[PDB]
């Protein structure tokens, strides 16, 4: 039996392959499907930096996707801001 | 309403939180909280490092990144970060 | 025997170190330490950008310091600006 | 002049640069020279993993994220900084 913090974890790695399965390498999220992750998965206050900042910000290598490591960026910038919310 | 990354953002706070409010500074964790929290909701995840109480002591002192004795929230996202990557490999 | 490209990745983790022993958490470079890293380990076409600059960049989760694994990020950009100048 | 940084990240570009030449595009690693690097340059760090060349293919498949079966520098950096991280992790 995992917890749920646990099972939270591993959900976050579902989401990533949500969108990193869409097309091309199954390890890769690309600007457009960045675009689809942001519209259903993040809220407003997240949103409104728009698609293409934040790929140009998760983007680290500069290699035209966003990878699993670099994903975690944005989810743990989403924790901060939700954080800072919930008070 | 609320996706699926959001309830797992939220299940992250709420955690956090059960802890952090039980005593000092309502919104972080102290050495005790921390303990409690690695214990209980990460018995699996570190079920290693949980067989030994200074390991668990050290994993905290490095994530005190302003060296206060508590873990603030970003802070303690830096773990669960790191214990995703973990899993993910 | 590590070979010449797993003793240059070891080195990197040195350099991260010198920075990290200045002061407080020893697994943590603080903003005037990034300012002297960028000082003295990387290029003009890098330090122009700005201490304050490259800190905000790197420190993900906002906690006030660059962890190894932000470091990394600064690595990579380094590696990645190096590697265009050298065919250029 | 050169500081140690600087020189770290020379050898991981001259280390690219020694293979992608050979043979290609010569500023990408086709897959024949990807294994040639790892199997040569990182017979320590990749020792468990250079023992399957079918593990070594899915390396490189995974670090192709454009699917155009070559390695960019871009591509191949990644690989040295989640090898950086495993050593650092490791000297715990
Ligand atoms: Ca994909
Ligand atoms: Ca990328
Ligand atoms: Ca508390
Ligand atoms: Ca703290
Ligand atoms: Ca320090
Ligand atoms: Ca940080
Ligand atoms: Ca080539
Ligand atoms: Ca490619
Ligand atoms: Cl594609
Ligand atoms: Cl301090």
């Amino acid at each position: 039996m995992l917890t749920e913090l646990e099972k939270a974890l591993n959900s976050i790695i579902d989401v990533y392959h949500k969108y990193s399965l869409i097309k091309g390498n199954f390890h890769a999220v690309y600007r457009d499907d960045l675009k689809k992750l942001l519209e259903t998965e993040s809220p407003q206050y997240i949103r409104k930096k728009g698609a293409d900042v934040w790929f140009k910000e998760l983007d680290i290598n500069t290699d035209g996707a966003v990878n699993f490591q670099e994903f975690l960026i944005l989810v743990i910038k989403m924790g901060v801001a939700a954080h800072k919310k919930s008070h | 309403k609320m996706s699926q990354l959001e309830r797992n953002i939220e299940t992250i706070i709420n955690t956090f939180h059960q802890y952090s409010v039980k005593l000092g500074h309502p919104d972080t964790l102290n050495q005790g909280e921390f303990k409690e929290l690695v214990r209980k909701d990460l018995q699996n995840f570190l079920k290693k490092e949980n067989k030994n109480e200074k390991v668990i002591e050290h994993i905290m002192e490095d994530l005190d990144t302003n060296a206060d004795k508590q873990l603030s929230f970003e802070e303690f996202i830096m773990l669960m970060a790191r214990l995703t990557w973990a899993s993910h490999e």
